């Protein structure tokens, strides 16, 4: 008795929806589950069978119990109502396996978020302490790369109660009564809505360079775009350094972007380091196109 | 020597990136290494550090996850893959299928999750198949008639 | 009823573990051990020193 | 992930190398005769050396010991009472107990004591 | 030697704080502490010490 | 071989590791002849293994663990493609080194007794490769010089990627799956499949396929990916046993073939022994073949 | 200290019963033991007659009453046991003489 | 959802959750399934060579099954109903949903 | 210091070492940066509560000597702290599951009520549910399971 009960116990699934107490089904034996059901875990099949079970019960209210069977010849799944004494009813239904597997995969994709993983994060705000932050984006930039530029924007701009993150509409600016979490949410929304769309399009030109050079350029472009709302200010000098006349570089000191950030601040040294490295890279590769 | 380290914290504690880059670039400048064998070396380390940083976050989902569903939802892998990864992890911890399976079953039972207990039982009853081949009647015998089981 | 045997099962768990763990010890190893047991005979000899050396109740014993 | 097993792999590398060295060490050996005597002699000396080498915190121990003794005493006394229906001792004793006690509703007594339980000493003085 | 000893002492002491969530003694403790300490923002507390920084002894001598 | 493999792994060169693995898996063949059931027995029933196999198993495990430690699963699977079935089974089951010989001995005589079920005529669905396996770290080639030369698929961008790279990766995954399916079918028909199931069989097939992959360079970004056919001896057809020369030599032919047929997305290579000919053909998904074809004699290639 | 004394008196009761000591030797021992505890209590607090010390004294009283009660019953059982054994022994000799 | 309510949620507790600034969407394929219309309704006759009762000359049942249904839903019968009950505790039948046919 | 429940003394101890390292004149600037960065990073790894993490974060980001460090070090430290965060949060939630396992480890009725009264278990679970350490659905089910098991 225990042997038989253990054999049967492994193939039981408790479908949820339709009424109270849900429904109970016993899956049939199959060669390998991955070909028919598309997964070896019952927790996904239980969720996937809900629509089919609900439809079957809606069509035949008089049916009290449901039985499931597999037809290998036509790759088909069959549902049928059952009576006591091992007798069978007249109701029947048929469902192909392909769409069932597609639905299972669709549910799995939603569960795992297309395989990209979770994106929850945190921030360090002076005074206010730790706050929640979501790194999701619509361009496919991996989490630790997205978090790179924000940790520089925060280290440059800072945070104060009367100015927040210095975002310069009504929903993109901090009000007097906002808590730091609300201000951070608005800052993230402003970033995602008004920075990345102007910076991403200009990254198609730098795929010849190594990866880490592109990563370095990304931070500088984001920083410049945040403070100027226009990514063409610094791309001009990047192009000049890579292909233009290097003698025009020192004229950058007359632009408003340099003046606003101070004549000797760390921000400007960080900017000049990138241009000093690009010239060296150009020198070391005379065949650069 | 730099690549011989396998954990993230000690790597940054011993070999800061800003010093590695300078060391490589100074040698490249003095024409001891060609540019192509220095830039690639820098890029490889830059990618490896990000890979390890990502893996360190995925380890926590396995360490603290309570069920298969939320373990998969964290790392992003499919359920069939996290099942195999957990199998390998707990087989490495227990030195074999029996020891790892027992501990995995205990964890599942105490955490109130059927999914983990199922994968533990799979290992436990996969190991048991070795007992079918033993020739019980021809086991070596002790001087007092007591058999000598392996 | 399943819940009556919980204590018995909990006590029986411990027997199985050390039965397998004792077997593992032997596979991982022997002559030196035998010598110590022989020296243990000295304790038996030491315990052999003491061993080698070896008003109504009174009326009741006399009556018996 | 593949990069979270690196530490385990690195630690497990050292196990295989040692396992190979022992095989060679044993194969390079009839010096076993000389080798055995060293341990056979050292064991005796080691055994001989081992043989040669061979407030509130007090009231609590006293309480523990006395509690164990009291439990033991109540045992070996309950046993005689267990035989009351057969012994006829604890019958000859019950006769005397009843005869001397004559010089009830149990529930009534409990209520009477409880009604003044936590003020006996206060009322007495 | 003293570092090893201190590590051992701390490891041995952590055992009761581990069970603090259900031990009865840790309800008498952590009540005595509060009674002997007549919406605290921890972030605000740290900034006060940080601003003084490394001139502590200088500003009091 | 162990020291040569360590040098190759630490120096970030695949060529040296390949020659080390050749020696390592050539030595392992001695384990196939041992009669496990008739080994001399100790007074307490413990068998008495010869010292020649202990130091071989202890070195195989060390080599496998060293390969895995560097994050290079491709050459770790490539190593398991030449060892006998019981040894492959024992290594992947993490166990203390003191019990590896016993595990192998038990598994060998369990196989000899027919306790393993035969595999089906069609490869199990669980042996295929999917995105979850790519995320798991497969196709990681470890250390290397170029970015294109540490991913077996040959894609360059590793930080910012466009959809064009995604399409190429998607096509190449299906290409590898088709190659593995063909290899499995060929092995099954000859009746030479190993006594493995699931992940072990997947690793065996991946290691078999991994050795015949070459990443042609020129033509566009990401180059192209080809799988060389099996040949009796390479020195008669290709003229050399090293892939680094064939990769450079195939460049002109691949570029010409792609120039003639821009619409072709992928290329397949095959060998015709009867006329000593090499054939190129375009391929479609679902293992279907196109109409484009080309022919090249072997003499001029050599 | 109170818990130790409470158990000590009860444990000593049976030890004295088994040795056949007279009641006077038990009473003097009880008084001597009580005196030491009472004197010791003079330093471990003021013994000021408030609620807690009143309860302490109340417990101390019953701690003595219980042992004083049990001491009598133990001897009562022992005497009957000995009487029965002596009566059996007296009956054996009658049969011995009858047979002789 | 409806399949993640069984997650424990011991990683990233509710104290540390926030909405993502972009809308996700799963990667399912655009496929349905629909019941066929031209398939015939195949049934096998196994009562021709045996005695049987025809009602209204479909559903197939047995005599000892049909009789009980008549008595239960037979409140409009002369108190005959007892005879039906007695007989029900004592073939093939065909009607040209059983509880509503009667 | 924090084992006794006094965070202020811990902050004073950290500042004492930071200021002692800063003012020394026998070491070069790069060594001063290295020691400070290593000590600051190591400090986060030893915090045992989510309040200590916030206090130390507030102290560090306001210290003047930390404001002048190179950007690549500030970014690294900021990225490193956020990883010990969410981990000190996951541990505080796994603590309740460990406590529930300990409660369920008993098998006899009398000692269960002698050690774990129901009125205290309910309060312990509901207080955690209130503070958003556990979701309502994983606290109510936990209470119901114990309520049924005891009967």
């Amino acid at each position: 008795k225990s042997w038989l009960m253990g054999k049967v116990a492994s193939r039981t699934v408790r479908v949820k929806d339709g009424t109270d107490n849900g429904a109970l089904l016993v899956l049939p034996e199959v060669g390998d589950k991955q070909k028919v059901f598309g997964s070896t875990d019952n927790g996904i099949i239980e969720s996937a069978l809900t629509e089919s079970v609900t439809n079957f019960k809606k069509q035949y209210p008089q049916a009290t119990t449901v039985q499931m069977d597999y037809d290998p010849l036509t790759q088909e799944l069959i549902f049928q109502g059952v009576n006591a004494e091992n007798q069978l009813g007249t109701t029947r239904a048929s469902i192909p396996a392909a769409d069932f597997r597609n639905t299972v995969r669709g549910v799995q994709n939603t569960l795992t978020q297309n395989g990209s993983g979770t994106t929850q994060g945190n921030l360090n705000v002076p005074g206010a302490g730790f706050v929640s932050f979501n790194a999701g984006n619509s361009f496919g930039i991996q989490k630790n790369v997205v978090m790179g530029a924000v940790n520089q924007l925060v280290s440059y701009e800072g945070y104060t109660p009367s100015k927040g993150f210095s975002v310069l509409e009504d929903k993109y600016v901090k009000q007097a009564t906002d808590t730091p979490q609300v201000a951070a949410d608005k800052f993230n929304m402003y970033l995602n809505d008004k920075v990345y769309p102007l910076v991403m399009p200009k990254m198609e030109q730098y795929k010849n360079l190594p990866g880490y050079i592109q990563n370095n350029i990304y931070n500088a472009l984001v920083e410049t775009t945040y403070h100027s709302g226009n990514s063409d200010v610094f791309d001009k000098y990047i192009q000049t350094a890579l292909y233009g006349n290097v003698q025009e570089i020192p004229t950058f000191k007359d632009t408003p972007l340099f003046k606003d950030a101070g004549a000797g601040s760390r921000r400007n040294v960080d900017r000049y380091q990138l241009l000093g490295s690009l010239v060296t890279y150009r020198t070391n590769n005379p065949n650069l196109s | 020597r730099v690549n011989s380290v396998t954990d993230y914290k000690t790597l940054n504690e011993a070999y800061p990136m800003a010093q590695y880059i300078g060391t490589v670039m100074q040698a490249v400048q003095q024409k001891k290494l060609s540019p192509g064998t220095g830039y690639g070396m820098v890029d490889a380390e830059s990618q490896r550090r990000l890979k390890m940083q990502k893996a360190e976050q995925g380890q926590l989902a396995y360490t603290n996850g309570v069920t298969i569903s939320d373990i998969a939802a964290g790392t992003g892998e499919s359920l069939d893959k996290v099942k195999g990864e957990l199998t390998k992890m707990y087989a490495t911890i227990g030195q074999g299928y029996s020891g790892g399976g027992l501990q995995l079953m205990q964890r599942g039972l105490k955490s109130g999750a059927q999914d983990i207990t199922g994968v533990g039982i799979e290992m436990m009853q996969q190991d048991a198949q070795s007992l079918s081949g033993i020739d019980w009647r021809n086991l070596k015998t002790d001087a007092d008639g007591k058999p000598l089981y392996p | 009823m399943i819940w009556m045997f919980a204590a018995a099962a909990a006590q029986m768990i411990q027997g199985g573990l050390q039965y397998a763990q004792d077997a593992k010890n032997q596979r991982r190893q022997k002559a030196d051990q035998k010598y110590n047991e022989a020296v243990r005979s000295a304790s038996a000899r030491q315990i052999t020193e003491i061993n080698t050396q070896r008003s109504v109740e009174q009326n009741l014993q006399e009556v018996g | 992930m593949i990069w979270m097993f690196a530490a385990a792999a690195a630690q497990m590398i050292q196990g295989g190398l040692q396992y190979a060295q022992d095989a060679k060490n044993q194969r390079r050996q009839a010096d076993q005769k000389y080798n055995e005597a060293v341990r056979s002699a050292s064991a005796r000396q080691i055994t001989e050396i081992n043989t040669q080498r061979s407030s509130v915190e007090q009231n609590l121990q006293e309480v523990g010991v006395q509690l164990a003794a009291a439990e033991g005493n109540l045992m070996q006394n309950a046993e005689l009472t267990e035989l009351s229906l057969d012994s006829s001792v604890m019958n000859t004793v019950d006769q005397a107990r009843n005869s001397i006690r004559e010089l009830t509703d149990w529930a009534a007594t409990g209520s009477a004591v409880g009604q003044i339980g936590t003020s006996m000493v206060a009322n007495k003085l | 030697v003293q570092l090893a000893a201190a590590e051992g002492n701390l490891m041995q002491n952590a055992e009761l704080t581990e069970l603090s969530l259900d031990s009865s003694v840790m309800n008498t403790v952590d009540q005595a502490r509060n009674s002997i300490r007549e919406g605290t923002d921890w972030a605000a507390t740290g900034s006060a010490v940080g601003q003084i920084g490394t001139s502590m002894v200088a500003n009091k001598l | 071989g162990l020291q040569l493999m360590q040098r190759g792994l630490k120096s970030g060169a695949q060529d040296i590791t390949g020659v080390g693995i050749e020696m390592m898996q050539q030595d392992a063949q001695s384990l196939s002849g041992i009669d496990w059931r008739n080994l001399k027995t100790d007074a307490d029933g413990k068998p008495l293994y010869p010292a020649a196999v202990v130091g071989s198993l202890g070195n195989l495990q060390a080599a496998y663990q060293s390969a895995l430690a560097a994050g290079n699963q491709v050459q770790a699977n490539q190593l398991l493609s030449g060892l006998p079935d019981p040894v492959v089974y024992g290594i992947r089951q993490n166990v203390d080194a003191r019990d590896l010989a016993d595990v192998v001995g038990k598994r060998a005589q369990d196989i000899a007794s027919g306790k393993v079920l035969a595999l089906p005529a069609n490869m199990p669905a669980d042996v295929s490769i999917t995105q979850a396996d790519v995320t798991a770290g497969i196709f990681d080639l470890g250390l290397g010089k170029d970015a294109r030369n540490r991913n077996m698929l040959g894609i360059q961008s590793w930080v910012f990627t466009s959809d064009a790279d995604e399409k190429a990766a998607q096509a190449r995954v299906s290409q590898v799956n088709s190659a593995m399916n063909n290899e499995y079918v060929y092995n099954q028909q000859r009746g030479s499949l190993p006594a493995l199931v699931g992940d072990d069989l997947k690793s065996w097939l991946m290691g078999k396929v991994a050795s015949r992959t070459v990443r042609v360079k020129d033509g566009t970004d990401n180059g192209a990916l080809l799988v060389l056919p099996e040949v009796g001896d390479k020195q008669k057809v290709f003229g050399s046993t090293d892939n680094g020369i064939i990769e450079s030599a195939l460049t002109e032919s691949v570029t010409n073939f792609k120039k003639q047929y821009p619409q072709a997305t992928t290329v397949q290579m095959d060998y015709d022994p009867l006329t000593q000919e090499l054939i190129f053909q375009g391929v479609n998904a679902e293992n279907q073949l196109g109409t484009t074809r080309a022919s090249i004699p072997a003499a001029d290639f050599r | 200290a109170l818990a130790s004394f409470q158990l000590g008196l009860q444990n000593t009761a049976q030890q004295y019963v088994n040795s056949g000591k007279t009641p006077e030797e038990f009473n003097v021992h009880v008084q001597q033991q009580t005196n030491q505890l009472l004197q010791e209590a003079g330093a471990q607090g003021l013994n000021l007659n408030d609620k807690d010390w009143q309860a302490w004294l109340g417990s101390v009283e019953h701690s003595r009453n219980t042992a004083n009660a049990s001491y009598q019953d133990l001897n009562l059982k022992r005497a009957a046991v000995l009487q029965e054994q002596s009566w059996g022994a007296r009956g054996n000799a009658a049969i011995a003489d009858f047979v002789t | 959802v409806n399949a993640a309510e069984d997650a424990a949620g011991t990683v990233v507790p509710p104290k540390d959750v926030t909405v993502p600034p972009v809308r996700e969407v799963p990667e399912v394929q655009p496929i349905k399934t629909v019941a066929d219309e031209d398939y015939p309704k195949i049934d096998i006759d196994t009562y021709s060579n045996k005695e049987h009762i025809e009602v209204g000359r479909s559903l197939k049942t047995t005599v000892q099954n049909a009789v009980l249904a008549v008595t239960a839903l037979g409140d409009d019968l002369p108190e005959v109903r007892a005879l039906g009950r007695a007989l029900g505790a004592s073939r093939a039948e065909i009607f040209n949903t059983l509880s509503d046919h009667v | 210091a924090q084992q006794s429940g006094d965070t202020e003394q811990a902050l004073q101890n950290v500042n004492s070492f930071i200021s002692s390292v800063t003012h020394d004149d026998s070491i070069t600037a790069e060594n001063k940066i290295k020691y400070t960065s290593q000590f600051v990073v190591n400090a986060f790894a030893n915090a045992n509560s989510t309040g200590d993490m916030q206090a130390l974060t507030g102290y560090v980001q306001s210290l003047s000597e930390f404001k002048n460090m190179p950007t690549d070090v500030q970014t690294q430290i900021m990225g490193s702290a956020q990883q010990y965060y969410q981990q000190r949060a996951s541990d505080e939630s796994v603590q309740l599951y460990e406590y529930n396992s300990r409660v369920n480890s008993v098998t006899d009725y009398k000692t269960l009520n002698e050690a774990y009264p129901m009125a205290q278990y309910i309060g312990t679970v509901m207080q955690a549910v209130q503070q958003k350490k556990l979701s309502p659905g994983t606290g109510y089910g936990m209470v119901d399971a114990e309520s049924q098991r005891r009967l």
